[PDB]
């Protein structure tokens, strides 16, 4: 079962990072109704809004994130899209080492490492989807923000299972 | 301050948006155009609200000059996300410190 | 015809009915200031009380907060394992069941033990006692809640469908507004009146009221603001206004053009 | 400063003035009020100030201000059908 | 299976969170603290999920006027109109 767990990893991995990287990348988080700018229907993501009917259909316009000191932080976080683009972050370095566990074999704690950074991309990713529906305050989500949760519930299954490889490794190798 | 119920509605939809209308109404009026009585332009004044009124253009006057000026644009409910935001910050930090703390009582036992 | 009529060719001196004050007819006769306000507006049959959902129970919190909850009961599971695998036993498995009975007030076999598996343990009992006290507050006031939903709910919505007709009173100044109409909606509205087979209109407001009431909810009539609030307060009651006014003009006292009674009927 | 005449000035009435102006076929200047009032007879001298004295008293054609339907002015001018409703209301601070 | 320091503390955690614990105390004087405990956690918590429900559901800021006459019947407040109006 060494082989069907590296290869669940190894998928999974590039699978989590994939998703997130569409999502945080992608404008399809949030259709309300608003304005492009040159009210109708749009299309939001975290950077842009973007119109999805009349002249102005497929114009697109940076967020003014910014138009109390809990209110200000909220708007900061928001803006920077910090916790999104942290979970990319240590997804990638998730990926890494999963990678670098196939060749330095010797040192059993990098697929431990994978596994603490998918565990934590999962976190950064959780935090980021309370930020951006908190920030938002009819609408409906779109195909981006399931990506980004879809991202965290493989990212989770992915720490899960590398997890599991390392106790299987250290219980092998002690008797 | 006893005022017109127009005017009223307009201040109140700006900034410093610290006032408001309360109650209804005391009474029922409206605003006309005038002219000197015995004028020749009592009848087409008349004739022309009616076309402006019956051609939605009054309707379109008021909308743009009170709706849209906005400067503040402000029992079963559910409960929103927002209301229990601050309850999902202290789980994830207190997550991410028992992931601190089991780190450290690793690197401890491991020296 | 009608009054307008009897005004211009001089049967009568006054018209003090709800006359509706238009352009056509004040090129023929002088009306007073207005004594009355109102607007075109759409009446339907009452729709039934909709009974709350097989899945009302969700209904105190918002989708986003449920989907939160199942993130954050994931989370801490994970969480709990790892942490517990650093230090019966928190095997993932386990730690499901662990946060599950947590949540749901009701503990299971296992309770972690190292200081990090403890913090892990206190504050989703936190965050339980929080969210499972703000859920279980109003709950049986959620499951009984009856909420009536108009099948329309609007001008432009009646004017989109098909399903529904929608008729007004003919010889009156509601359908001489529809005619007369340059606006996008009320001539599409209009476009429909005037071809649609049997006639949508009425010739009298008790005659559109009793279409309504018996159409089941197949019949929109549109009349005036102030028959329709009158109408819907009456017994049975089971016709409802829908929506806001399409427009606002009001109801002035008429005479014939020329007449010696127009200043006096104004101040009066 | 950059503009002269009658279009110094923007709003409601001045679009409705413009509007009236296209129907009927005239050409117009916006005068405003001298004594910024809207219009009452004073008791004791019974002359009319405001706007609808100066409607009485030959000085302007037109009136094109939020001015009220009352009984008092409709003895003296005449009035249009109305292009706006309203009543008298209650405004109060908004507590906090 | 002991209440040392940090057994107690889990414990009593348990306890006011009303989760219950792998452990109870045995003793006399460990049941004494412990009943006074289960007791104040019971006050406390129910008061606060009682209370909480009233503030879940608490929506009338009703305003002092409301209406003319209530403006007329009061006299701290002062109510003016505009002149020549
Ligand atoms: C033995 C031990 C017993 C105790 C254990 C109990 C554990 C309790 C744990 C922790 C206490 C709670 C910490 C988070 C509180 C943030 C809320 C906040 O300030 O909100 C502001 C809005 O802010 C936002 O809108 C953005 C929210 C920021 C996300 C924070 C998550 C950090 C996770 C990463 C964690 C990294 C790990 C390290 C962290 C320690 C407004 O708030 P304010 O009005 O300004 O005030
Ligand atoms: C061995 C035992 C292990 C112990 C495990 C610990 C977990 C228990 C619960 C933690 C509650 C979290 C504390 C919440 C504090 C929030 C304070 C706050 O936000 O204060 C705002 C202030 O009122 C300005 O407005
Ligand atoms: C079996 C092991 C033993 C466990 C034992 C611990 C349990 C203690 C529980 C509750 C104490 C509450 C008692 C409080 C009653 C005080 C008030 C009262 O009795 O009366 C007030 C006064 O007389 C008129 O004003
Ligand atoms: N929307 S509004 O309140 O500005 C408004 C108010 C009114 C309008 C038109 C509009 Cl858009 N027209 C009517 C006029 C039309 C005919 C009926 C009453 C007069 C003559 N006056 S009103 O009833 O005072
Ligand atoms: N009272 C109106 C007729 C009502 C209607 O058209 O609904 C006049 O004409």
């Amino acid at each position: 079962d060494r082989g069907i767990q590296m290869l669940i990893t190894t998928v999974g991995a590039f699978a989590a990072f994939s998703l997130m990287t569409i999502a945080v990348g992608t404008d399809y988080w949030l259709y309300s109704r608003g304005v492009c700018r040159t009210e109708v229907m749009t299309h939001s993501g975290l950077w842009r809004t973007c119109c999805l009917e009349g002249a102005f259909r497929g114009v697109c316009k940076k967020i003014d994130h910014f138009p109390d000191t809990a209110e200000y932080l909220l708007r900061a976080v928001r803006a920077s899209s910090v916790f999104p683009i942290l979970s990319v972050t240590l997804l990638f370095f998730g990926g890494l080492c999963v990678a670098a566990s196939e060749f330095h074999r010797s040192r059993h704690s990098v697929i431990l490492s994978a596994g603490i950074f998918f565990v934590s991309a999962g976190l950064s990713n959780i935090i980021g989807i309370i930020v951006y529906i908190s920030a938002n305050a009819s609408y409906s989500y779109g195909w981006s923000f399931y990506f980004g949760a879809f991202s965290f519930i493989i990212a989770e299954i992915v720490g899960v299972v590398a997890v599991h490889i390392y106790i299987e490794k250290h219980q092998q190798l002690r008797a | 301050y006893l005022l017109e119920s127009t005017m009223n509605e307009y201040i109140e939809q700006r900034k410093p948006c610290d006032t408001m209308k309360v109650g209804g109404n005391l009474d029922s009026k409206g605003y006309g155009i005038a002219t000197p009585k015995g004028s020749a332009l009592r009848g087409p004044v008349n004739l022309a609200v009616l076309k402006l009124s019956e051609q939605g253009v009054l309707d379109k006057l008021k909308s743009k000059w009170w709706y849209d000026k906005g400067e503040c644009g402000s029992k079963t409910s559910a409960l929103s996300l927002s209301n229990v935001a601050g309850v999902f910050y202290i789980l994830i930090g207190g997550l991410g410190l028992a992931m601190l703390v089991a780190l450290i009582e690793f690197c401890y036992k491991s020296r | 015809n009608g009054m307008v009529g009897e005004l211009v060719y001089g049967r009568a001196d006054v018209a003090v009915a709800p006359l509706t004050i238009t352009l056509v007819r004040e090129e023929v006769i002088d009306f007073s200031k207005p004594f009355m306000s109102l607007g075109i507006s759409i009446m339907i049959k009452k729709p039934q009380k909709s009974k709350p959902g097989v899945f009302s129970f969700l209904d105190p919190l918002a989708y986003e907060i449920w989907m939160c909850i199942v993130f954050a009961y994931i989370g801490v599971s994970v969480v709990l394992f790892l942490v517990s695998r650093f230090s019966n036993e928190f095997g993932i498995f386990n730690s499901l069941w662990f946060s599950l009975g947590a949540f749901m007030q009701q503990g299971c076999d296992i309770s972690p033990r190292s200081l990090s598996g403890r913090i892990v343990g206190g504050v989703w009992w936190f965050f339980t006692l929080i969210i499972i006290s703000s859920y279980t507050a109003n709950l049986a006031a959620f499951l009984t809640v009856e909420r009536m939903v108009s099948p329309i709910e609007s001008a432009e919505d009646l004017a989109k469908q098909t399903e529904i007709a929608y008729g007004t009173l003919e010889a009156g100044s509601t359908k001489e507004f529809f005619r007369r109409s340059k606006i996008a909606v009320f001539e599409k509205m209009w476009t429909y009146m005037k071809s649609a087979e049997p006639s949508v209109f009425v010739r009298t407001t008790e005659e559109g009221m009793i279409r309504v009431r018996k159409s089941k909810g197949k019949y929109a009539y549109l009349l005036e603001s102030t028959m329709n609030e009158y109408i819907e307060q009456r017994k049975p009651c089971d016709t409802m206004k829908v929506g806001g006014n399409l427009d606002s003009k009001g109801y002035g006292i008429a005479t014939p053009k020329g007449s010696a009674l127009r200043g006096p009927v104004n101040l009066a | 400063n950059q503009f002269e005449g009658n279009d110094r000035y923007e709003g409601y009435c001045v679009e409705l003035a413009a509007e009236i102006a296209k129907h009927v076929g005239y050409s117009y200047r916006l005068e405003i009020v001298s004594d910024g009032k809207y219009g009452a007879r004073d008791p004791d001298t019974k002359a009319w100030n405001g706007m609808v004295g100066e409607l009485v008293y030959g000085r302007a054609d037109v009136a094109v201000a939020p001015l009220t339907i009352t009984l008092v002015r409709e003895e003296v001018i005449d009035f249009s059908k109305p292009f706006m409703s309203l009543g008298i209301s209650i405004m109060i601070k908004k507590p906090q």
